[PDB]
């Protein structure tokens, strides 16, 4: 339908997601139109363990594409993870900083 | 082998006119066994035929899409067209441009299918 | 002679008591598939992530269908920060996808 | 009223014969012979069966059509993962005056 | 220069005073014309567009029977009158079968059984009829002269070339004049009304297989003949020839449709020429036209241009190109601009006499660069000789 | 009684002393035998089961080319050697095409171009070979006698009938004896080894169309011949006959596959007999066997039974059933049980002499009910006469 | 006595020993039989009922065209394909008409025009087929004897008469015995199977005009043939013969239906016999059967009765009734009851010898009243003579 | 001259089946220009055609009387029949059995009229 | 809808020409030609006029038909007491598919 950028959800790691010394973080831009949205990790500084899967077309016509990144469990809390989603359609560029699982509330 | 490829603007505005072009390989619109039919295939619903142009250029279509559908044909280009003026949310669907059944097939026979250009109609 | 029994994918997000432990587990079962073969992919939003995803193989049930289970690992910040979480099961070329959001199933 | 009631869930054992029943009406399914469109995830439906008995050229021999009243039956003998797709019945309606496709058949050769 | 490399290339020398030359504009051939004061121009009628081919009576190529049934009457118990027997969409065949006391009739004898079925043509080959006002022959002319080896086959660009260009001659426009820049204007006087039997042939299409079959063979095809543009329920003229109602020894008249006749149509399409179809304009690549070459406007370009300075280097030294013509590929090393290639082909180098005629006569270098690639052509006598390209 | 209503019905009268009778067991015909001390038994070889028909070399019925390409070498620049040209799944054709200086070669001449494509047979008709130990002729015998009009065609139940029954004679079991209850035992001495040329014919199947074609015609089919039971990649014996690599005037060798040959196969299957296929046992409904009728065990049942009491009412009065035999349908009104029908056919009613022979000789009522429907048969002379059914 | 007044009356004298007499049971004639010990019985096959005449292929007797139109294509602009041309209810005719530049086509030549119209048969004559088991000949027998002049034509009452009675002989009941009271029982042995060609003729009905036309003439009628009992939309076999699509010099193909063919059918029905139709039983009043007269049960009634007393008064004195037989009408004045009329016909009254045979032999007065009217019959020699009715 | 005479039970019960017979003089049902049509003529209303049998025996009738009307024909007797099963007050009317228009008369042409058997349907 | 609007009252002077107008529709009266049925008090309607212009055989010359649109006109010139009856128009309806008679014309030649 109309051109619009998706939400930029930051998909952080946690204690129940880290197996061994590695933890999985991610990023998801959802409800996007057109399909051409690219994802980078830390502005291109995080490429090892970065997986950019193909997008999933939702029932509302907004595409949902993202990336995943296997980072260090010791780096969760000392190194910042910030996904960058650049959408060609509508000129959308969003930097979403994923954070550790702060469940103190 | 005869192949059909539907293409066009997959994202359209409400009240707009979507235009899907079905290109044909291995044949033309003036063939001896050709009747290029466009069929609307909405998500969550079955395929419904909307327009079926012939070798002479005119053809018969469904009466529900009679007020908005048009079956253009390019004789020099060897391509077919499915047009939808004043589109809505219900008009967005797959828009394949298959070449239809032969001579004695008074009923339809969708032996060959198009590229399946999906349509999205949102504001 | 295997009859028609297609696979069904069911997804469950992390619980509030699991998020109180600083963890998150997204379950995704692909059950009743005849035959027992499916490829499981899990991701935050729509792009597939490759960290903390343990997918079981299809095991033949008593009804002649095959079922498998997958667990996508994340945290409470992963469920409360990612806008979506998608799990897709691919069988026979078909794909069955389930998406769950952390702010929509409260 | 252009709806063909087809079984939307299709599984398939290795070498298993699957059955898909597309139910129509007396005016369209009972009026004439209905074929099927087999579509891929990125492909549209291709013709399988014509007149409810005559399979198209290049179609597999395991695909077998049958017609009984307004009900078309598609059997897939020796079905594999390549038999998985979207097999939807379709027929021309005498009351409708146009060809209508059925509800589909989500074949999944697991 | 697009005509010298043709294996069926025709050499045209001598016209009717230079005004009118009678040539055979072949659909597959190209004819090179050499004149006294004009350069060698190769004309090849390569394009043949048939436009607005109206449909004709097209027989069915693969039919099939519908749901068939039988109406049976006893011997002396009335003839069979099927309810679908009066339906035009159902073809039916009546016959006299055995009906007895054990056969259900009240008298042992010959009852009447009629078997009907909806015989529909699942696909039919359609033959377009070509009118005389739809043909358009595209003939490319190319002046042999200042061009390189990459312009002999490099036909990309004919309007901006100035050495080669294509002209379309139709029945409405038989006379034309193509202005070949530098060489003047070549006058085409082709007779589009005198074509290669366009009114005696039809263009049959079956499976995207265009074939220029004869009119008698197109009107003699025994298939289920749909009449015209009635694309709905076809008439099926001679529609009963596709099925056969084989009666058994009892009351079972099995109506079996015949197989696909596209193979037998390919077997009957061996003696016809397979034509191409580019949409509304079907591309026929064969034929034979008759062209009036007007060489009065054709002049020798660069005749007032002087000879080249030096550095004629025969790079890619040629031989006889299947007809005795020796294609000379040279690199003019020199900045003479519009210089003329002073080349000679002779056996006796102590005499320096001319030995043979040149195909690309008046060889003139056109480029003003340092090393200019050019192609020349000469036709010496039988044997081998010396090719002196330049002086010294 | 299942043989009198046949239009090609044969009347058998007189045997070789009652021991052996030589008969022609036709696949489409039925022969009624009348003896001196035996009833008229109609034998019809209706069933013909061919079991275990092993596959033969079956030609391809509709092929098609795969992704084709060409390997081109220049004139004197080597021959074409395609990478798919050495692949058995891809059929290829080599030819000498024109390659020139404008054609890309370094010399004007005849280069070599080979065009290959994965020529796969999309469907092939398969001819089963019938061994002599696979035939089984099912012949139904039926004693004409105590039966009604609904037992002439009512063949539902032959083991529990006692008036008609089917016997299968094979090559392994040529001699048999069918115990026809009351009539004794009819001895069949059919020669299953002396069949109707079962070793000289093959059963070709194409589109579910069984045809008993000849062995020379089955071995002379020019299609892409898959060899045996290799159902994977077929050998395609004579697989090059389905496609034609038509070379153009330039380097374009278009490989075009032929059309569907199922129509031409139906055109060549006109002189053969179309056979049915009931699974593993193909049903051939035609032929001609030679049967030894053993009439020694055949006795006249109900000969010691007395005549009927009265009330022979000719309901559904018959006429000549296409051969001069008059089928008499009577209702015996009476409780005589095993009574005999005292019927006579004569012109002169003042004499009461016998006028003609009876087809169903020894007409005996079998039922003990009130009104018993029975069918008799008589063959009087040429013309019309009086049929007195009973006394008074 | 119902047979002596017939102009084609046949005199039967002498049988094969009195047991069987071969007679011609004519449909229009009556035969009087005189025997040695039996009275003269006149048998006249007057009734002829044909029952259950099933319908045959009946041609249309007056058709008419519906709303007709034309589909025109130009010369080389496609053939005419009418939308009603594919409709079975509309008959259409295609032709090549002139289409020019002034005629609307783009080329002067022969365009194609097809004219269609709903050709419906407004009425059709229908021919019933008569089976052999539907005929029933009603033959009235009448014993010449004790009856008056008002019983010769007064046929009101045959079951309660005792001097005349009608018997119906069918193919199912060829043998019968009519008990003529006093005279015994006349045995009829008519052959209903040997009829007057009932299987070679059809009963055509047109305008309530029953005609027993021949089977070849009924199967050779060129009308629009409705097939059987399909009373809805008729098939119209040979339905195109009723209309004529006369094309003009321009594009006007006027389809004109023919006129009423009932007059031409009456012109072709001159050689057939017009039959009557009494509902389900069609009354055919002509024919010729073959009867076996059983005179064994026929006795001379009143032979033991004595002669009459007196008062034989010849009131209404008769003459020769067209055959030499003299019908004597007498009034027996006397109460003798069962007295016998002692009458004599002789020329010589002095001798009193018998002169001629009597038609109504054994003339016996039956009534016991005073003046009893009775009819006698005598056949004297050629000329005139004396008729002495009584003694004195 | 051809004459038609309609006769039958003029008084009928409700839910009964009236049977009117039209006898023909000067013609038969198998004529070359005959199509015997029965027309209902109720009082206070115009004539409405209910059934029209042909020479073949079958014919076409009005659709309102299609569920109750029958057009019988006697081929041997040369008479026509108009039957009405499950009659009511609205089915009682004049029931003449005229012989209809000729061959090309696709529309009706009531040149000859029947005897006009009036029907009364009361309980 | 099978109603033909005709003038139900008809009078007639001695020798007077009476006019009866039977109004139909475009589908039946406008579609084809309508005739009239002249009925007596004890007789049914007999044919007068066919196709709206062609009078039947034996009909009087004073009876004159005319057709204009869906309106049939019956003129009785020289009308007498014998012209009195029930003259009702009738025509076949293209929409109705059956012949419908009009409202009638009670002619009374007083």
């Amino acid at each position: 339908a109309s051109t619009k950028g998706p939400s930029v959800f930051p998909l952080a790691p946690s204690s129940k997601s880290t197996s061994g010394g590695t933890a999985a973080l991610g990023c998801l831009v959802k409800d996007y139109f057109p399909e051409p949205v690219t994802v980078s990790w830390n502005s291109g500084a995080l490429t090892s363990g970065v997986h950019t899967f193909p997008a999933v077309l939702q029932s509302s016509g907004l595409y949902s594409l993202s990336s995943v990144v296997t980072v260090p469990s010791s780096s969760l809390g000392t190194q910042t993870y910030i996904c960058n989603v650049n959408h060609k359609p509508s000129n959308t560029k969003v930097d979403k900083k994923v954070e550790p699982k702060s469940c103190d509330k | 082998q005869v192949q059909l490829q539907e293409s066009g603007p997959g994202l359209v505005k409400p009240s707009q006119t979507l235009s899907l072009t079905c290109a044909v390989s291995g044949g033309s619109i003036s063939s001896g066994d050709s009747y290029w039919s466009w069929i609307r295939q909405h998500p969550g619903k079955g395929l419904e035929w909307i327009g079926s142009i012939y070798y002479s250029g005119s053809t018969y279509y469904n009466p529900s899409l009679k007020s908005r559908v048009t079956i253009p044909i390019d004789t020099s280009k060897n391509q077919f067209s499915l047009k939808l003026s004043s589109v809505t949310a219900a008009d967005t669907a797959v828009y394949y441009c298959a070449r239809h059944v032969g001579d004695l097939r008074v009923n339809d026979a969708f032996d060959i299918w198009g590229q399946g250009t999906m349509v999205t109609v949102s504001s | 002679g295997q009859p028609k029994a297609n696979p069904t994918v069911t997804l469950f997000p992390p619980s509030s008591e699991e998020l109180q432990a600083n963890k998150a587990t997204l379950v995704c079962l692909i059950s009743d598939f005849y035959p027992g073969a499916v490829t499981v992919a899990w991701k935050a939003d729509s792009s597939p992530v490759k960290a903390g995803v343990e997918t079981t193989t299809p095991s033949k049930q008593s009804n002649n269908k095959y079922a498998a289970s997958s667990y996508l690992s994340l945290t409470p910040e992963q469920w409360k920060s990612h806008r979506s979480y998608s799990c897709q099961v691919t069988h026979e070329g078909s794909t069955v996808e389930k998406t769950v959001a952390p702010t929509e199933c409260s | 009223q252009s709806v063909l009631t087809q079984p939307p869930s299709v599984s398939a054992a290795p070498g298993q014969k699957v059955t898909i029943s597309c139910s129509g009406s007396s005016s369209n399914i009972g009026n004439n012979f209905v074929s099927w469109y087999q579509r891929l995830p990125g492909t549209p439906p291709k013709l399988l069966i014509y007149d409810s008995d005559k399979r198209p050229s290049g179609i597999p021999d395991r695909f077998s059509g049958s017609k009984s009243g307004t009900s078309a039956t598609l059997g897939i003998t020796g079905l594999q993962t390549g038999d998985e797709g979207d097999y939807y019945c379709g027929t021309w309606d005498r009351s409708l005056s146009v060809v209508v496709f059925g509800g589909g058949t989500k074949l999944t050769v697991l | 220069i697009r005509c010298i490399g043709v294996s069926n290339r025709d050499f045209v020398e001598g016209m009717s005073g230079g005004t009118w030359v009678d040539v055979v504009l072949e659909h597959g051939g190209c004819v090179t014309v050499m004149a006294q004061d004009k350069p060698t121009v190769d004309i090849e009628l390569v394009t043949t567009t048939v436009s607005n081919m109206a449909e004709v009576r097209s027989y069915c190529y693969e039919a099939s029977i519908s749901d068939m049934a039988s109406d049976s009457r006893c011997p002396t118990q009335g003839e069979a009158y099927l309810d679908k027997q009066s339906d035009t969409q159902y073809v039916c065949k009546r016959t006299l079968v055995d009906r007895g006391w054990g056969n259900g009739c009240g008298l042992f004898g010959k009852g009447s059984l009629v078997t009907c079925a909806k015989f529909a043509c699942s696909k039919k080959m359609t033959g377009k009829s070509i009118q005389p006002e739809n043909l358009e022959y595209r003939i490319m002319l190319s002046v042999h002269g200042s061009q390189h080896s990459g312009m002999i086959v490099n036909d990309t660009g004919h309007e901006t070339d100035e050495n080669r260009a294509k002209v379309e001659i139709t029945p409405n426009s038989p006379r034309a004049e193509a202005t070949l820049g530098g060489f003047g204007s070549l006058g085409l006087d082709c007779e589009p009304r005198t074509g290669l039997d366009f009114s005696d042939l039809y263009y049959l299409t079956m499976n995207n297989k265009h074939w220029l079959v004869h009119k008698e063979w197109f009107h003699d095809i025994p298939l289920p003949w749909h009449a015209g543009a009635d694309t709905g329920t076809p008439h099926w003229n001679n529609k009963e020839a596709l099925v056969e109602f084989k009666d058994a020894h009892a009351k079972r008249q099995t109506v079996v449709v015949l197989g696909s006749q596209e193979g037998a149509v390919h077997t009957a399409l061996a003696g016809a020429l397979e034509a191409e179809m580019d949409g509304a304009k079907g591309r026929l690549s064969s034929g034979h036209l008759k062209c009036r070459l007007k060489m009065d406007k054709l002049r020798l370009k660069g005749v007032s241009y002087s000879l080249c300075t030096a550095a004629f280097t025969f790079t890619k030294i040629p031989a006889e190109t299947l007809h005795g013509t020796v294609t000379v590929e040279v690199q003019y090393a020199g900045t003479d601009g519009p210089c003329k290639v002073p080349a000679q082909m002779a056996v006796d180098m102590q005499t320096l006499t001319p030995v043979g005629r040149l195909i690309t006569a008046n060889p003139v270098i056109t480029e003003s660069t340092e090393n200019s690639k050019m192609m020349l052509e000469l036709d010496p006598p039988f044997g081998d000789s010396y090719i002196v390209i330049g002086v010294g």
